[PDB]
Order: C-alpha cells, then sequence, then structure tokens
RNA sequence: AUCCUUAUGCACGGGAAAUACGCAUAUCAGUGAGGAUUCGUCCGAGAUUGUGUUUUUGCUGGUUUAAUUAUAA
C-alpha cells in the first residue's frame, strides 16, 4: 500500500467520513509523477493506430483514441484525429468533437449544424 | 592487555599453533613499550571473548623471542598473523603485502569481520582470502 | 555536472557491423567548438523570470476565469494548456483533485522547518510541498542533452559490453536494479561480514558494464598481465573485474569457443569437397594452449586441391574487386583467432592484417604453405573478419557461413548468457506470472476470476462433396468466458453479418473480444467484478489492457497451460444455441448442472478439465462414453447428463483413458512408463 | 556472550499454508519486485517523495500506463500489511474501552 | 525408531486442492473428493466414538 | 503527515512497522481514535519518556526528539487543529514570516 | 484467407503489432497442438537419450539454422 | 534389539508409563498411599485415573521407592 | 430422571501470532508487585536480574526395455 503514486485526498475523505458517519449511526494522476515519455506515448500511438485501422466504422475506436491521447497529450493531436475519423451517422463522434474542439462560439455552431 | 595470555618461548608459539585444530590462531608480534602494539592489544583484548569459539588470540614479544624474526621477516613495531592447521594463512588486504598484518584496525566489527572471513575461507583450504575492507589508504 | 568538461573527439568514435560490412563513424574530423557536457546553469530559470512570469500568469488566469463565468461556462484546459509549469504556485495546482482538502492544511511551511527535530533525515527540500507549490523544476532536458552530448545512445554503447550481450536491438531489454537486489539478500539471517560482502556486488556489475573503457592502454598505463587460460589482458589490478572475467569464462571456455568455430568451418567445408574440387579437409592437431596464446600462432584447418588453385592479392572478406590471375598455388590453411577487445582498438580489420603479415613472415610460426586465411573475431563486441588468399566460391561461402556461425554456436550462446547474468540484463514481453502446473492451485483462492478464450470467435467449416471441393460457410462464433467457482458462463455470440463488410478479419476478432470483455466486466457490480482475468492466447494481452485501463485493480494473466475450452463447442446444447442465434446476444449457463450441491467447485472444475480435454481429441467417440445409457437423461436445464457419484467415478476413468491412449498413440509414447506428474501435466496442458 | 560460530549450516525448507503466510512479511512481493526492474534505454517513472527526493518505480506500471498516467491497482498483497505487537494491541484496546466509559460519563451528565 | 507409522498429511476440503502427495488428486477428480471427505468424516467419527 | 515518512521505504524496521499499524488502525477506526484523542486531551497528563538523538550537520549538532506514536497521533491532530483554527481566526499578523 | 490442412478451422495465434499487415493462416485446433507436440516430443526423447547416454551432438551452424527454419474463399 | 528398547526406556514418558501400571487401582488405596506420603489427598478436579497418574509422577520426581517400601 | 452455571482434562471443527515463547540451587512480592485519580481516593499480581531460541521446531512429496524359434539344401 506504500506505493506512493496512488494517494489522492478526495476519494480517501469521502471514503472515510462515510465510514465515520456509519459507525456513529451504528452507535446510535499525481503532480509528483514524471510526464509520459515520448516513446511510451509512441507505443500508445502505434497500438491505437492499429485499433483505428482495425475498424474504419465502429466509432468507439475513434472516440477512444481521441480521449486517451487527450488525457495523455490532447491539444492539436486529438482535435485533428476526431475531425478526421468523424467523416457520419453515429452521433457520438459529434458529441465528443463538440465538447473538446470548440472553445469559441462560431465554431461550436459549425460543428452543431453538421451534427444536425 | 591482561586479558590475553603471552607466549614466552618459541615452543609455546609453535605448540599453540599445533595443538589447536578447529579455530584460528592469532598472534601479535610486538613489544609492550610500543605505541601501536598496545592499541591492537586493547582492540584484540575486547574481541577475545566474542570470538573464543572460532578463533583464539595470543601475544608474543620480539625481544622475548627473536627466533621468528628472520623467518617471517618481522619489521614495524607490530605484526598480527593468522594460523590454521600449522598453515600460515594469507589474505589480500590491499596493503600490497598479503602476508601477516601491520596497521592498527579501527572498529571492533571490522576486525571481527576480518577474523570471520579469514576463518570461513580457511575451512575450505583456501590460501588467499579477500577482506571486505580494502584499507590501503593506511598500509 | 557543474563544471567545464569536454568530450574529446576520440571518445565519440563508434562502429557498427552489418551483413554488408563493418562501418565506422568519427565526428572528430569536423573542427568546430568541441562538444561539452551540459551543466545545470542552462536548465534552471532565474528567480526574476519566474516571479515576473507569476504576476502575468495569475493575471491571465483571473481574466480567463472572468471570461468563462461571463459566458456562464467553466475554464477549459486547452486555454491553460499553454502555461502549466509557469508561475510559482503552479497553476496546475489549481486543477489538482485533492485541492478541496488541502485548504484545511495550514501552517505547513513551518511544519517542514520543524521536521528537523522530530526525525533524523536531512531534507534538502524544506521549502516546498509539491502538493501546495508544485514541481518547481524540470531537469528532463538535461538528460537528453547529456545523451546527445556524448554522441547518442550508440557512442555510449561502444563504451560498454552491450554488444557482447548478443542482443540485436536494445528495445525490449531491462535492468535488474541492484538496490532491490540488496534488499532480497537481507531477508536471510547473515553475519555483519556476510552483510558487507553483499554490498560490493552492484559495484561489480558496474565494473563489468564499463569494462571495455575502464580497461585500455591509455587509462591505466601500467604493464599487461594475462588472465591464465584466456586472451584477456588486465592493465591495472582492478580486483573486481578480474573476478568477474574469471566467472565469465569457466571450465576452459575460451578453448571451447575456438574448438567450436573450428568444428563449424570444418563441417561447412568438408561437405563442400565436391563443389570446390577439394581432395581433403584436415583440422590439425592443437597444442592445448594455442587458442589463448597471442605472440605466436599456427594454422588449424588445411585444404587441398584436385589440381591447383588461383590465388589473389591478400585482402578482406567484404571487398569486391578480385583478381585471381595473381598466382597459382597448391593448398591452403585457416587460423581462427578470438580477441577480447578494448575500446582502444575494437577494429578487427587492422588486427587481422597485422597478425596475418606478422605470422606469415614470422620464423617461429608454423604453417603448411605460404597461402592462408586469418579469421579474427571480437568476443566483447561480437565482431569478425578475414584477411584471406581468395579463390572462386569462398567469400560468398565464408560470408554466408560466418553469418550463421556468429548467431548459432553453443559456445558463443554460452558467452552471451554468462555475460548477461553478470550484467543482469533481461528480455521480457509479459511481466505477469503465467499459469503453471505448480501455479494451478492458486486459481481456487478467494479472488473472483474469469476465463476468456477467443479461439472460437471466427470459424470456418470445410465439408466434403463429390464434384468441386471444400464447401465453406461462415458460422456464428462465440466469446467463451466462465468463472470457475459459480460455474457461470458468459457467451457473446458473434453473428456472421458482423463480418460482412470488413477485411483483415484477424485483428478485428481480438479487438471485438476485448470490447466485449470490457462491456461484460462493466455490467457486473463492484461486488461481482473479477480480479484475475485469465486468457489463453498471448495476442489478447495488449487489446485487453487498452480497454481495461479504467479498471486498474483487475489483473490479466496468460497461461502456459492449454485450457480445453476450444472444445466447448462440441457440447450439443451450446453449439445448438450458437447455430440458431440470429443476433449478437448474451446467454448465461451453468456448466456444472448441479455439481456444486453434492461436490465442491475444485473437483467440479477438474472433472470439467477431463470432460473437455477428451473432447479435443476423439470428439464424438468421447461422446459415446457419455451417451451409452439412454436411461440417463439430459434435462432441458443441463448440458451434461445426470448421474450418481460413482457413475461419474467410472466415466472419469474412461475419459482419462482416451487422453492417455491418444497422447501416446499420436506421439508414439507408452502409457505405462508415465510418472504421476507427467500424467497430470498431460491432462492440464 | 560469544558469537555462535561463522560455520554455515545446511539450509532447511518447508512451505505450508501457515508458513508461507508467515514469510509473506519477509519476501518482496510481486509488485514490489517490479520496482526493482529498470527498463533499458528510457527514464523511470519517479514520484516526488514527501521530502522531494524522486522515488523511482521502474516497471511497476505497464508500458501503456505511463502514457495515460493511471498508475495501477494491480494485485495488492494483504499479507505484508503492518500489524501490531502483542504489547501495543492490548494497550490500544484498553485505552479505547476506558475512553468509552469516559464518553458515557459525559453522555449522561 | 520405527515402532509407529509415519503420519500422513491431514486433508480438508480447503487444503484438498494443494496436497499432491496422493495419487488421485487431479487425474481422478471425484474419487479424490470421496477420499478427502471420508477422511474428514472418519476423524469426526473418531471424536464421537471416543466420547461415547 | 505521519504516514509520508514511510512511503519511500521498501523495508521497515520494527518500530516503523508498529507506527504503520497505528496509522492504519487510525484510518480503519476513525470514530474510536477521535474518542481516544479527545479523552487524551481532557484527561491524560502523564506521558512516556522521549528519546534524544543528535543530527550532525558537521557544524551544528542539533537535538532530535522521538516520542511514542500514540502520543504522536494526538500531537499531530492537535497541531493541525490549532493551526487551522488559528489561521481561520486570523491569529498571527502579517509580520510572522 | 490462407489455409493450412466436416472439419473446422480457427485463427492461429499472431501478435497484433508484429503481425500488422501480413498474411493470416487458418489451422486446425487439433493439428496445431498435434504438430507442436510431435516436434517437442521428438525434442524430449532426444533430451532423455542425450542426457542418459551422454552423447555429444554434431549440430553447429547448418543444423541449428535448419532448426531455426522450424488459399480459401469464404 | 538393545539400543531400540534402551532409548525407549530412557525416555521419561515411557519411564512413567511403566510405573503407572504397577500401582494398584482403587480410590481408597491410591488415596491411602498419598495420605501416608503426606502429599495432597485430593486436588481440585481429578478423575481417579488422573490421581493415579499423580501417584506415578510424584514417585518419579522424588525417586522414592515403591509402595512396597513406602508402607 | 431431565435442564442449567463455574472450573479442569481430552477432542472434532474455525481463526490469530511466533519480537514471540520459554528457563533459573536467583533476588524480592497479598505481612502489598505494579499502576490509576476528578486529589476525596481507586484498582490488586507480578517486578527485577541472567539466559535459550526467535526471517524460525519436526516430518515429508515433487522436479534437477523380458524369450524364442521357424526355411526349400
Amino acid at each position: 500500500s506504500l506505493i506512493p503514486g496512488n494517494v489522492d485526498l478526495n476519494k480517501l475523505t469521502e471514503e472515510r467520513e462515510k465510514l465515520l458517519q456509519s459507525q456513529i449511526d451504528e452507535n446510535l494522476r499525481v503532480n509528483s509523477l514524471s510526464d509520459a515519455t515520448l516513446e511510451d506515448l509512441q507505443k500508445m500511438r502505434t497500438i491505437l493506430k492499429s485499433y483505428r485501422k482495425a475498424d474504419p466504422t465502429n466509432p468507439q475506436g475513434w472516440i477512444a483514441s481521441a480521449r486517451l491521447e487527450e488525457k495523455a497529450r490532447k491539444f492539436s493531436v486529438a482535435k485533428k484525429i476526431i475531425e478526421n475519423g468523424c467523416q457520419p451517422r453515429s452521433s457520438d463522434i459529434w458529441l465528443e468533437n463538440i465538447r473538446l474542439h470548440e472553445s469559441d462560439v462560431h465554431y461550436c455552431k459549425t460543428l452543431v449544424a453538421t451534427a444536425i | 592487555s591482561v586479558l590475553l595470555p603471552q607466549l614466552r618461548t618459541g615452543w609455546h608459539v609453535d605448540q599453540a599453533i599445533v595443538t589447536e585444530t578447529k579455530r584460528l590462531v592469532v598472534i601479535r608480534f610486538g613489544r609492550k613499550n610500543d605505541r601501536q602494539c598496545m592499541i591492537m592489544d586493547e582492540l584484540l583484548s575486547s574481541i577475545a571473548e566474542r570470538v573464543r569459539n572460532f578463533a583464539v588470540i595470543y601475544l608474543c614479544d620480539i625481544d622475548e623471542v627473536s627466533d621468528f624474526d628472520e623467518m617471517y621477516e618481522l619489521t614495524d613495531p607490530m605484526t598480527v598473523m593468522f594460523f590454521y592447521h600449522n598453515k600460515h594463512m594469507m589474505c589480500d588486504f590491499g596493503t600490497g603485502n598479503n602476508n601477516k598484518l601491520n596497521f592498527i584496525v579501527d572498529d571492533k566489527q571490522e576486525m571481527i569481520d576480518i577474523l570471520e572471513t579469514i576463518f570461513r575461507g580457511a575451512r575450505k583450504n583456501k590460501g588467499l582470502v579477500v577482506s571486505p575492507y580494502d584499507y590501503n589508504h593506511k598500509r | 555536472s557543474a563544471s567545464h568538461i569536454l568530450i574529446p573527439a576520440s571518445d565519440l568514435s563508434w562502429s557498427k557491423q552489418t551483413d554488408t560490412g563493418i562501418t565506422h563513424f568519427r565526428a572528430g574530423m569536423t573542427h568546430e567548438d568541441e562538444k561539452l557536457i551540459p551543466t545545470i546553469f542552462r536548465y534552471i530559470t532565474t528567480w526574476e523570470n519566474e516571479f515576473l512570469d507569476s504576476q502575468r500568469v495569475w493575471a491571465e488566469y483571473a481574466t480567463k476565469r472572468q471570461e468563462a463565468i461571463q459566458q456562464n461556462r467553466r475554464l477549459a484546459f486547452e486555454e491553460l494548456e499553454g502555461s502549466w509549469d509557469r508561475g510559482i504556485p503552479r497553476i496546475s495546482t489549481l486543477f489538482q483533485r485533492d485541492r478541496h482538502t488541502l485548504a484545511y492544511d495550514r501552517g505547513h511551511r513551518i511544519r517542514r522547518e520543524f521536521k528537523q527535530y522530530s526525525l533524523e533525515r536531512n531534507s534538502p527540500f524544506w521549502w516546498t510541498n509539491s502538493h501546495h507549490d508544485g514541481k518547481l523544476w524540470n531537469l528532463n532536458a538535461y538528460r537528453t542533452d547529456v545523451i546527445q552530448a556524448l554522441g547518442g545512445i550508440e557512442t555510449i554503447l561502444e563504451h560498454t559490453l552491450f554488444k557482447g550481450t548478443g542482443f540485436n536491438s536494445w528495445e525490449g531489454l531491462f535492468w535488474e536494479k541492484a538496490s532491490g537486489f540488496e534488499d532480497s539478500m537481507q531477508f536471510k539471517k547473515l553475519t555483519h561480514a556476510q552483510r558487507t560482502g553483499l554490498s560490493q556486488i552492484p559495484n561489480r556489475r558496474f565494473t563489468l558494464w564499463w569494462s571495455p573503457t575502464i580497461n585500455r592502454a591509455n587509462v591505466y598505463v601500467g604493464f599487461l598481465v594475462q588472465l591464465d587460460l584466456t586472451g584477456i589482458f588486465l592493465h591495472g589490478k582492478i580486483p573486481t573485474l578480474k573476478i568477474s572475467l574469471i566467472q565469465i569464462f569457466r571450465a576452459h571456455l575460451w578453448q571451447k569457443i575456438h574448438e567450436s568455430i573450428v568444428f563449424d568451418i570444418c563441417q561447412i567445408l568438408d561437405g563442400e569437397l565436391d563443389v570446390l574440387q577439394i581432395e581433403s579437409v584436415t583440422k590439425e592437431t592443437v597444442h592445448p594452449r594455442k587458442s589463448y596464446k597471442m605472440n605466436s600462432s599456427a594454422a588449424d584447418i588445411t585444404m587441398e586441391s584436385v589440381h591447383e588453385w588461383e590465388v589473389s592479392k591478400p585482402s578482406l572478406l567484404h571487398e569486391t574487386n578480385d583478381s585471381f590471375k595473381g598466382l597459382i598455388t597448391n593448398k591452403m590453411w585457416f587460423d581462427v583467432q578470438l580477441r577480447y577487445g578494448d575500446y582502444d582498438s575494437h577494429d578487427i580489420s587492422r588486427y587481422v592484417r597485422a597478425k596475418f603479415l606478422d605470422y606469415t613472415t614470422d620464423n617461429v610460426s608454423m604453417y603448411p604453405s605460404p597461402t592462408g586465411v586469418m579469421i579474427g573475431i571480437d568476443l566483447a563486441y561480437n565482431m569478425y573478419d578475414a584477411y584471406g588468399n581468395w579463390f572462386n566460391g569462398l567469400k560468398p561461402l565464408i560470408q554466408n557461413s560466418m553469418r550463421t556461425i556468429m548467431k548459432a554456436n553453443p559456445a558463443l550462446y554460452v558467452l552471451r548468457e554468462r555475460i548477461r547474468k553478470g550484467l543482469q540484463i533481461y528480455q521480457s514481453s509479459v511481466q505477469e506470472p503465467f499459469l503453471n502446473s505448480s501455479n494451478y492451485a492458486e486459481l481456487f483462492n478467494n479472488d473472483i476470476k474469469l476465463f476468456v478464450d477467443d479461439t472460437n470467435v471466427y470459424r470456418v467449416t470445410v465439408h466434403k462433396t463429390f464434384e468441386g471441393n471444400v464447401a465453406t460457410k461462415a458460422i456464428n462464433g462465440c466469446i467463451f468466458t466462465l468463472n470457475p467457482k459459480t460455474g457461470h458462463l458468459f457467451l457473446k455470440i458473434i453473428h456472421t453479418s458482423v463480418w460482412a463488410g470488413q477485411k483483415r478479419l484477424s485483428q478485428l476478432a481480438k479487438w471485438k473480444t476485448a470490447e466485449e470483455v470490457s462491456a461484460l466486466v462493466r455490467s457486473l457490480p463492484k461486488e461481482e467484478q473479477p480480479k484475475q482475468i485469465i486468457v489463453t492466447r498471448k495476442a489478447m494481452l495488449d487489446p485487453l489492457e487498452v480497454h481495461m485501463l479504467d479498471f486498474p485493480n483487475i489483473a490479466i494473466r496468460p497461461t502456459e497451460l492449454r485450457l480445453p475450452f476450444s472444445a466447448a463447442m462440441s457440447i450439443d446444447k451450446l453449439s445448438d444455441v450458437v447455430m440458431k442465434a440470429t443476433e449478437p446476444q448474451m446467454v448465461l449457463f451453468n456448466i456444472y448442472d448441479d455439481w456444486l450441491d453434492r461436490i465442491s467447485s475444485y473437483t467440479a472444475f477438474s472433472r470439467l478439465t477431463l470432460l473437455l480435454r477428451a473432447l479435443k481429441t476423439n470428439e464424438e467417440s468421447a461422446k459415446m462414453i457419455l451417451l451409452s445409457d439412454p436411461t440417463i437423461t439430459i434435462k432441458s436445464y443441463h448440458l451434461w447428463p445426470s448421474f450418481t457419484d460413482e457413475q461419474w467415478i467410472t466415466i472419469e476413468s474412461q475419459m482419462r483413458d482416451l487422453i492417455l491412449t491418444e497422447y501416446g498413440r499420436k506421439y508414439n509414447v507408452n502409457i505405462s512408463a508415465l510418472t504421476q506428474t507427467e500424467i497430470k501435466d498431460i491432462i492440464l496442458g | 556472550k560469544a558469537l555462535p560460530i561463522p560455520e554455515d549450516q545446511p539450509k532447511k525448507k518447508r512451505a505450508g499454508r501457515k508458513f508461507r503466510k508467515y514469510k509473506e512479511k519477509f519476501r518482496l512481493s510481486h509488485v514490489r519486485q517490479l520496482q526493482n526492474r529498470m527498463e533499458f534505454g528510457k527514464q523511470e517513472q519517479t514520484v516526488l517523495d514527501s521530502y522531494g527526493e524522486e522515488v523511482g518505480l521502474g516497471m511497476s506500471n505497464t508500458s501503456l500506463q505511463q502514457a495515460v498516467g493511471a498508475t495501477s491497482g494491480s494485485r495488492r498483497s494483504a499479507g505484508n500489511q503492518a500489524k501490531l505487537t502483542k504489547v501495543m494491541k492490548h494497550r490500544i484496546s484498553e485505552a479505547n474501552q476506558q475512553a468509552d466509559e469516559f464518553l458515557i460519563s459525559l453522555g449522561h451528565n | 525408531l520405527g515402532l509407529l507409522p509415519k503420519p500422513e498429511p491431514k486433508v480438508k476440503l480447503s487444503n484438498m486442492m494443494s496436497v499432491f502427495e496422493n495419487d488421485q488428486n487431479i487425474t481422478d477428480p471425484t474419487a479424490w473428493e470421496k477420499v478427502v471427505k471420508d477422511q474428514v468424516d472418519l476423524r469426526k467419527r473418531k471424536h464421537l466414538e471416543e466420547n461415547e | 503527515d505521519l504516514k509520508d515518512v514511510y512511503a519511500s521505504k521498501v523495508r521497515l524496521n520494527a518500530s516503523e512497522r508498529e507506527e504503520l499499524a497505528l496509522i492504519e488502525e487510525a484510518y480503519d477506526n476513525p470514530h474510536d481514535t477521535l474518542n481516544r484523542i479527545k479523552k487524551y486531551l481532557l484527561t491524560q497528563r502523564v506521558f512516556k519518556p522521549v528519546d534524544i538523538t543528535m543530527m550532525e550537520n558537521y557544524q551544528n549538532i542539533s537535538p532530535v526528539y522521538s516520542v511514542d506514536p500514540l502520543e504522536k497521533i494526538t500531537d499531530a491532530y492537535l497541531d493541525q487543529y490549532l493551526w487551522y483554527e488559528a489561521d481561520q481566526r486570523k491569529l498571527f499578523p502579517n509580520w510572522i514570516k | 484467407s490462407y489455409n493450412i490442412e466436416d472439419t473446422i478451422l480457427t485463427l492461429k495465434e499472431s501478435s497484433i503489432f508484429d503481425d500488422t499487415d501480413s498474411t493470416e493462416v487458418l489451422e486446425n485446433v487439433k493439428a496445431a497442438e498435434e504438430n507442436a507436440d510431435r516436434e517437442k516430443l521428438r525434442l524430449r526423447q532426444m533430451n532423455k537419450d542425450r542426457r542418459q547416454k551422454k552423447k555429444i551432438l554434431n549440430v553447429s551452424s547448418l543444423d541449428i539454422e535448419e532448426e531455426e527454419e522450424g488459399l480459401i474463399i469464404g | 534389539n538393545e539400543s531400540t528398547a534402551d532409548i525407549l526406556k530412557q525416555l521419561p514418558h515411557e519411564r512413567l508409563q511403566a510405573v503407572l501400571e504397577k500401582i494398584p487401582e482403587e480410590d481408597l488405596e491410591v488415596r491411602r498411599l498419598l495420605s501416608i506420603l503426606k502429599k495432597p489427598e485430593v486436588v481440585e478436579n481429578e478423575d481417579v485415573q488422573q490421581r493415579r497418574i499423580r501417584l506415578a509422577e510424584i514417585l518419579m520426581v522424588d525417586e522414592i521407592d515403591l509402595e512396597n517400601i513406602n508402607n
């Protein structure tokens, strides 16, 4: 349990005060870790690239390669990938692309109208 | 100093080496008046009770017995030497002289480790042992 | 480093061997500002720039927060993804998940200053909590700049024994840390001397790794000493590397290598007597000390001719232009000289030409004729060459042969392992422990577990007809996952229509199965969620992890045992459910019928192993063991028919009989001679 | 008192359900072993210790988990969990039981 | 001294899986179940017999 | 803040392992440890001896005090409490650095 | 689409990224473990014969190399 | 055959068990030897078998002679 | 005769620990050891000293090819 990377305070507090209150009622990511190395993240890129090349359809892959690279890197990469594989029926690539890529009103509307 | 017995003839030395089969024989060759000879006498005097099982320590004076002077080439105020089954033992300390011993050891534990390692390597007939501590900054 | 330190141009020289030849690289001939080792003074920003960036950063954050709420919106990361590391409180600290409970932590800057008196550790950072302040420096670039300053990974590996380890590429390799190695030795009861004796091992690995640089004529000067039975020279005492080189060559290994390659070139030429018109090939007698003696050497293999040969100018293997009109002479010889090289000269060319000329011109040496071939090999850098007198059909032979000779020989293969035990460098693919025969008994602990086998996902049936050939029809597959305890099945039935419009149908299978396992595990509450998911195919290890990142508590294992779940489609009720399904579906089963009421789950699973293993083999004739008595009725509920206990006790023997007879019959092995652990090993896999 | 003797003794072995449960305290577990593996060629995962000194966990996280930064749950050994000495365990329980009658005395009053 | 037979390992339904000394553990699953269970019932039988 | 001392350690000395048992039970039984701490505050006036060592900075040799871990729990809680309430009530002025 | 042979054929084990774009094969379940157990058996009996009878193998370059050596529309 | 029953005889459990059978079995006779020897007539909870074993033990420790010589 | 309470012995079944269990031609100790307190008092059997072993005691399991003999001459 002393592996140091796991500890976060929120889950420990809401995990704790509920056990406290239960006992009373019965009585009645870390900032510390180094950022991912380009070559590991590159391994991720190759695997996910194989998985998106596995299915051109099945948007689940596109959304997955979008959100995982998002948590990893994001910025341009994800926002380009999503727009790439978004080329139509499935609404989810649009619900995701809208959320991430927008940052400004006009372009929000441009993505919304395409989904419509 | 009073704790350790002294050897007053060459035959007490030789028989002390011969009559003891199962544990190392450790002799300090030196004289009572010397500065370096009393220090290793105190160090070895504290260690004797711990080690009595696998080694025994004796004392020899050069003026009392001058017979071994030429044979083992005794110089410097003191030389500690290690004997197992009449066989002179040998260990490379880094001092460049794998024979005998010269300098004053500092800590009890470091000398007990020398005794222990020389003993353990001596049970296997191994002539040369390698100390865990190369002190050669001393010699 | 804080200091001025330059890499001299002699350190950067690095060579690489390819099947075409040996290429060299030196950057020193370029004359410019000499390459320096970087220092921190570049990589730490001044306080001024950090505070002066802090005011403007917090200003920008305030403005952006006002613009977000001004739009009735919350801050998007992409806005602040421009500046994270900038500003002293470190804006990243605003997005930490634990911040909500850090606000109640007050007075910490004082607590750290007072940790001096509660405990004995020097705390070189008493002025920062990486929780409150954040990470105030990144030295990551110092590393890449150090790697490039030294010339790259390659120019570094020329300074090591890496090429001796025999690895082709360094990608999949890892080190066994000596820190932890020192911990596992201190759980035994040991004397203080036994204790200090184990702290010199990591130094000893380090001295091996850098040995080709640490041992060279320029570093220690001194006088050469020769390790007794080897060709290794020690310039300094170097007490550790002496010991380690002695433990690398054991039981006259240097001689076994020379004798080995000689045997090899022998057995390559001896069969070629015909093609090259050779009357005889005779490997000569060996003065047993010849391999490791340096000054003088004598020919090993001798070669004769049907008439005579056409020699050429003495040259090297990989050279092209050849002229055989130079001479016509009779018979040939070969030396094979092993060399253990320093970083000074690792080049085998110059060594082979210098030794060739010296020996051929030496009076003390002994050679059958003045026509011969020297073949040198560096065992540290795994290199080779020949400076020969050449004839038609040698270089295209000797090259192709030496290619195999360096990568084959058990001698070299023994070097490479004796070395990489000393370096404790390893290869790995899967870090997780496999299921073994000895590991089997852990399956039945209290951890909830699952078995997932994809061998049935995409299937094709070939039928025999009279006229054309091979009637083939795609069929509904199934993902077969069971937990062994509750005996409960999850089958995702994969319909044929799912395969209609795609190509490269192989990888789609493994990824679809990964997805279906993710959906299946997410369907289960955290009460029912497994811990170890166990998969037969190794190719399913990567595609599961991708989908399982959301569940870090669940662990995934492969198996060395082949589990008999591919035969699960031989059960009639199951296969009927699979053939009639018109849609992808999910159907629950209990394979154990009711076996758990009368009998524990362990023996219920281990009888299932028998039932299925025999269905892999004789199939329907293993079914005639089951269906013998029609008075024994399979209900609509169950799969297997209802028996009493003893009826099963006999049936299990009959089922074991098919396994033990067909294993031997196929492999020509007698049943009776088998040891008990060999029978259980045959049943498991 | 004397050091017993340096002579090594022949090793004796037993592995039970009881005794493996004993030595579970004394062995490096699987996850703890993966900290001891340094992958050749690239930097470790290191996490800042409370004193700020980087604590490397080398292989403990799958090659994909460095990219995502999700660390791992993996398999936690519950056998090496820290537990109390016989002297401390009764002192705690005693302190709590008397604290209970204290909280009751304040409860009715 | 040899005057008393060497003791055989106690096998329970928990320990049942991990005892490989006997023949029938994995190869015959159900007869090994019967062996173990009858061993247990036999020990409890010895207890009750002693009491009576 | 008592726990983080042991996070960088692969191995545990006998005492450190005891203290980890203390922190772990303090998590597992929070109500019980709250009651125990509060009664220690109202009640316990007598404590077990503190042990001295000395750090060498090679210049300044400074005392280092090791207390018993039960007492360390109440001291940690009381410390955190006093600082939270003290700064929440704006006790220390600007010039206490 | 490439085959190896009222019989059923399944996909042979292949690594995702190492396979990448490559020809895929269809083999029989019993035939794969059949061939594997024949070869590995031949290795086991040669193990017992080598270690028992203490014979040293000729092998070397060509032998070990040759040991390294070891369509349907639907 | 000698070293087999010698180790077996040298052992304290067997050495007591051989004395156990030669002391007579009744309440009043067991009790009478104890009362004469001055040791406790009765202890808290014992079946007369256990009392008899206390005869054997007490005879063993003191190395006192048999009830023959006792009386 | 049934049923119940306490203590002790043997024992089936279920846990936890082995920084834990012991030993003493040895010093004391309900004729008061060792503690607690809200300052009125309250609890009531070990404490010292030396020593043996203590990542361990005993026992086990796995892995590292029989003889005989047949042709038409």
